[PDB]
């Protein structure tokens, strides 16, 4: 009852009680990340995609294909179901590649041919 | 210690050790002017005057997380196709189940891999790994399957099968034991094996203690994200740390040069953070390294080189997954039970010397036979386990004594 | 400021010289076995 | 002034710690190889 | 070289070798408060503003410490027992005194 | 000292002179065996008879020429006894 805002591990303020009603309130950061452009190069063609570091789809217009990875979301590759030797790696055990009209796809990534011994 | 007394083991036993060596660390990555000042725009436009102070440390955090990444890939994948354990395990009496994956378990982990994972913004952020757990398991499992159905085949050229048995068989012939002393004692051996796996398993499960190094690892990490973060909120000299007030409650010019005070001390803080992650960066990749090298020497094959894989002789190694590292299960030969015999450098027949060709001669007390100098089977002396140079005068230490010789009919 | 970036230079040099002598040890090991021998240590000296 | 002075000289030390470190794991390798064992390496045990 | 011919030693040499290696260096500890200022109270004061930058050095300075003992303890710490050689010493001819 | 101490280091000279006679005591004795389980003992010409026959060469080329090696081991180490006393520069690494 006499405790007005909380705090973490690391002194950083993350709940307050809102003084009219008290309630108390949860403080998240707003997002923020890293944009990186994956690219099949130049020599080959000049579409490439959009990897929004570890932020939410959501918040992506407010700062063409929309697929939610866990390193981010993915803007601009079509995912598909299959599995592929990683030719560009994104994260998570996502790989991007340059395939065919012409696309940039996103599937997961493939640890080699399946094998048994008899 | 005498001059031709010998012991020579009448047993052996069959011993497991483990070993962990952390290969990875966590990929984090800090912009430095969201650290520095992520909302006031006259603090960024008065840090623009340092040049590219910036630009060096998220280079070096990215070589950072690169070579993380690197550091997983060489350690972990080092087989060319996935390979399979059949349904049907009958293995001759050895007994795998603590190293096999469980398909019950949704993760398709093992046993011991299962105790080992459950035993162990302000601008910062930590990037994912590019091979999930999964896929680690998956390698791992792989590299069992390769090593329990080939054996040194699989990892150098095509996978070719054999018998665990005779694999084994294989593997005891090349520490200096014949194939009968397995071929005879096949479910002592078979035994031994599954005693020190559930013995392993248990040691591991008891004490708090044995994940030492991944622990160090992520604590040393944490601490130092900590300590930077903690660092964030300090005076450096100025009116106050945070600079939302010394921008407030100032005139342009005090604010200014207060604002760069604490720029350099938040600066200086960065760099010593950016240096020590460099140099711990640098102390991982070579674990991982020595990991690699273990993994290419010890489990894709047989190795000679003393006191590397285990304590003993070395037979076989099994990989088992962990938390930013990699744990090695060591089969290693240790004899035991010696008992004393009485040696000597050859033997005088009619004349010429008798050395031979493979082993020692013992005695009983007052007989002779020759055995193994790794295991007690002794034999009758004869031609053809003796080879014949020079005569009776030269040798200091020969023994009088008679051989046979098969051909007397 | 000169003093500081040609602190951070040297320290990186410095960290970068380390790394060049590892693979200046390892390229001379393999050298001794490869080369003048003939090494049984798996996946050292080549694949096979 | 002073705390830039202790700064370096703690880095300084950090490397050259990381190198005798680097050592000393040779001499462990070395005493167990070629002390308790024989080993086939070539060079790695003396010329010979 | 020739396509028929060999080479084949007919005696040998016993030759040994020395090779010195450094496993440890001396374990030192430097104090930052006293270093820098080790009687002025109001320099004590002034840089207890500075954050937590005696700990890190302090930090640093341990590891080293203890990585040496480490780095002598796995170098030369390699037997379980300690073995003695005979009072009588004929090793058949070979002289280790 | 300006507030710079020097800890001394936890395994005392004799500790190590101890470690050290050990190996050499066990490797004298028992040969590699005692690296690798249970120590048996070995008499030392048949210990170096194992050894040479681990490089290609066979037992009686030293059971033959006993004599000649153990002269040559003994005149090998008086020269390392020389040579470290007389050249003062070999110590560089430790210097
Ligand atoms: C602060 O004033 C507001 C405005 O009157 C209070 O909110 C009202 O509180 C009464 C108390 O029973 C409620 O019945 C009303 O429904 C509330 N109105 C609204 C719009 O929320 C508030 O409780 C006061 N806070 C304190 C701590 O006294
Ligand atoms: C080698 O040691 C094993 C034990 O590790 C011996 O096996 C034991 O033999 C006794 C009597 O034969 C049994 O009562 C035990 O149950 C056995 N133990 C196990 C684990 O099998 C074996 O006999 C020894 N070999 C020799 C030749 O003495
Ligand atoms: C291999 O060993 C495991 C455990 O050491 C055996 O699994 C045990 O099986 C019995 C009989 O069903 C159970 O009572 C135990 O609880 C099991 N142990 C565990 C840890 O689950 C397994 O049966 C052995 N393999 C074979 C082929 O028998
Ligand atoms: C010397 O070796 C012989 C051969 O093995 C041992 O004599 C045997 O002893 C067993 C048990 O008493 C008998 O069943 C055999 O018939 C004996 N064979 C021969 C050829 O004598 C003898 O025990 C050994 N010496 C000692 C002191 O143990
Ligand atoms: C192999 O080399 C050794 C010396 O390294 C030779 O022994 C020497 O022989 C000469 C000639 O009789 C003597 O003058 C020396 O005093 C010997 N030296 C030693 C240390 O004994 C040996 O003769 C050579 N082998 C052959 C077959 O000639
Ligand atoms: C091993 O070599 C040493 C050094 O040559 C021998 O020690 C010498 O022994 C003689 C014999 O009385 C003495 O006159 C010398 O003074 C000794 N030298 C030293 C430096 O002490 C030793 O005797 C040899 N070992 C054996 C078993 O003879
Ligand atoms: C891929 O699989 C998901 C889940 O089964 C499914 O919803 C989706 O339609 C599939 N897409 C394609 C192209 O098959
Ligand atoms: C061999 O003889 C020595 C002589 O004292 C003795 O100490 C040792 O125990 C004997 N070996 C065995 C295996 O009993
Ligand atoms: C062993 O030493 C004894 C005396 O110590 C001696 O009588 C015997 O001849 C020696 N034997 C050998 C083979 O050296
Ligand atoms: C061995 O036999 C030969 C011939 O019978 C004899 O000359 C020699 O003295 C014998 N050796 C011993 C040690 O009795």
């Amino acid at each position: 009852p006499f405790q007005q805002f909380g705090r973490d591990i690391a002194d950083t303020t993350d709940a307050v009680r809102d003084p009219q009603t008290l309630e108390i309130l949860d403080i998240t950061p707003c997002s923020f990340g890293g944009v990186s452009v994956i690219t099949p190069g130049t020599n080959t063609s000049n579409q490439v995609a959009v990897l929004y570091q570890g932020v939410n789809c959501t918040e992506v217009p407010v700062a063409s294909n929309v697929f939610q990875t866990r390193a981010g979301c993915l803007i601009g590759a079509e995912h598909v179901n299959n599995s592929y030797e990683c030719d560009i790696p994104i994260g998570a055990g996502i790989c991007a590649s340059y395939q065919t009209s012409q696309s940039i796809i996103a599937y997961t990534m493939s640890l080699g041919a399946e094998n048994s011994v008899a | 210690y005498s001059n031709n007394s010998i012991a020579i083991p009448t047993n052996f036993t069959i011993s497991v050790t483990t070993e962990i060596l952390p290969v990875s660390m966590t990929k984090t990555s800090v912009d430095c002017t969201m650290y520095i000042c992520g909302d006031s725009t006259e603090c960024s436009n008065l840090l623009l005057q340092y040049g590219s102070f910036c630009t060096q440390l998220n280079r070096a955090l990215t070589g950072i997380a690169v070579e993380q990444d690197k550091n997983t890939q060489e350690v972990f994948a080092q087989v060319k196709q996935i390979y399979k354990t059949p349904p049907i395990k009958d293995f001759g009496g050895f007994n795998f189940s603590q190293i096999l994956p469980d398909p019950s378990k949704p993760s398709k982990r093992s046993f011991i891999e299962d105790l080992l994972f459950n035993k162990v913004f302000n601008g910062l952020t930590v990037l994912p790994p590019l091979l999930t757990d999964e896929m680690i398991a998956q390698y791992t499992s792989a590299l069992l399957a390769g090593t329990i159905t080939s054996g040194w085949t699989f990892g150098a050229g095509a996978a070719l099968q054999i018998p665990f048995a005779m694999q084994m068989a294989y593997r005891f012939n090349g520490i200096g034991v014949t194939q009968n002393v397995l071929y005879e004692n096949q479910k002592l051996i078979a035994n031994q094996f599954n005693s020190a796996i559930g013995k392993i398993q248990d040691s591991l499960s008891s004490t708090a203690s044995a994940l030492g190094k991944l622990q160090n690892v992520v604590n040393q990490n944490a601490q130092a994200l900590n300590t930077l973060v903690k660092q964030l909120s300090s005076n450096f000299g100025a009116i106050s740390s945070v600079l939302n007030d010394i921008l407030s409650r100032l005139d342009p010019p005090e604010a200014e040069v207060q604002i760069d005070r604490l720029i350099t001390g938040r600066l200086q803080s960065l760099q010593t953070y950016v240096t020590q992650q460099l140099i711990r960066a640098a102390e991982i990749r070579a674990s991982a390294n020595l990991a690699a090298t273990k993994m290419s020497e010890c489990v894709l094959g047989q190795s000679k080189r003393v006191d590397f894989c285990g304590k003993g002789y070395h037979l076989m190694s099994f990989p088992q997954s962990a938390p930013h590292g990699v744990v090695f299960l060591h089969v290693t030969y240790v004899p035991a039970q010696e008992k004393n015999f009485t040696t000597a450098p050859a033997i005088c027949h009619d004349g010429k010397a008798h050395f031979p060709r493979e082993g020692v001669f013992v005695s009983n007390g007052t007989h002779w036979f020759v055995t193994q100098r790794n295991f007690y089977e002794p034999q009758i002396i004869t031609t053809d386990n003796t080879f014949v140079s020079g005569n009776c005068d030269v040798v200091i230490g020969i023994v009088n004594n008679t051989v046979y010789d098969p051909l007397q009919p």
